[PDB]
């Protein structure tokens, strides 16, 4: 078993020189998942972690003008993999989460160009997110509120691509989900319309060009604010017509489970 | 099965093709 554990080790003393570590990221990303212990392995040395930094700080001059290239972003989504390994473990979440690693992930997000090296650098940026909201720890939801991670995911659930949209849509269900989540977005009358518009302008664009895997998510954000007394009276109001019509009717024919969502929906809206 | 894909796996794929083609040889 040590033939694999040497090897890793190697790729790992890699990623310290600049000459090495381009090959180090591709074999270390391709074990991600088949090696349990990854995250505190490269946790363990302040040079590991500094190293995949280095690789998101190296792309941040490709932002202004737009000028990365899907070399430049393959190689960065390598690290960025390496980094949703550390954020998933249970054993360097927490660690991960007091390094305050996914504000070097935020410039990322903020951008807005279409072409293929960025929308799939946000898409494996939320990736990175998304394994750290499924841990379902109240510690990550704190972080989250705290860093305005809400308007970052509002932006790409109305611009991105089909798969980023879904990343971040999940994100913000995940938030909604929590109690603290849930609070914090019904608070105040702008927070939960900011949340409330994006989603009414996504099952108009769904009524258009459908995606079941997208509308899934929609329906248990809006059925997750039904939960808050004041978003349900809002949504009695401001909730778009296809929920409420058979226009969503013969997709959902062959998903039950956001049939089901749905019809909750529509029976905490009628009280 | 909550997303239905992994993000990191769908870039790759989605850069693949834009990789083999961006440097002229
Ligand atoms: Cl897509
Ligand atoms: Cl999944
Ligand atoms: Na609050």
């Amino acid at each position: 078993h040590m033939l694999e554990r040497e090897k890793i080790y190697q790729w790992i003393n890699e990623l310290s020189s600049p000459e090495t570590r381009e090959n180090a990221l591709l074999e270390l990303s391709k074990k991600r998942e088949s090696v349990p212990d990854l995250a505190p392995m490269l946790w363990h040395s302040f040079g590991t972690i500094a190293a995949l930094l280095q690789e998101i700080v190296n792309i941040y001059p490709s932002i202004n003008p737009p000028t990365l290239t899907a070399h430049q972003s393959n190689r960065v989504c390598n690290a960025l993999a390496l980094l949703q390994c550390v954020a998933s473990h249970p054993e360097t979440r927490s660690a991960f989460l007091a390094a305050h690693i996914p504000l070097f992930l935020y410039p990322f997000l903020h951008t807005v160009s279409k072409t293929r090296p960025f929308e799939y650098l946000r898409l494996t940026s939320l990736g990175v997110i998304g394994a750290l909201v499924k841990t379902d720890e109240q510690e990550v939801i704190n972080f989250l509120l705290t860093t305005e991670i809400i308007p970052l995911c509002l932006r790409i659930m109305e611009s991105g691509s089909e798969l980023s949209k879904t990343v971040a849509t999940f994100i913000l269900q995940k938030i909604l989900l929590d109690d603290t989540g849930l609070a914090y977005i019904c608070q105040t009358y702008e927070r939960f319309s900011h949340v409330a518009m994006i989603l009414g302008k996504m099952v108009l664009q769904l009524s258009k060009e459908p995606s079941a895997r997208l509308l899934k998510h929609v329906v248990r954000c809006y059925l997750r604010l039904s939960d808050n007394p004041r978003a349900r009276e809002a949504l009695r109001q401001c909730l778009p017509d296809q929920l409420k019509d058979t226009t969503f009717a013969q997709v959902l024919k062959d998903d039950t489970t956001t049939k089901r969502w749905l019809a909750q929906l529509v029976k905490n809206l009628q009280e | 099965d909550d997303l239905g894909f992994d993000p990191f796996v769908e870039t790759q794929k989605g850069l693949a093709e834009l990789m083999e083609n961006e440097v002229v040889q």
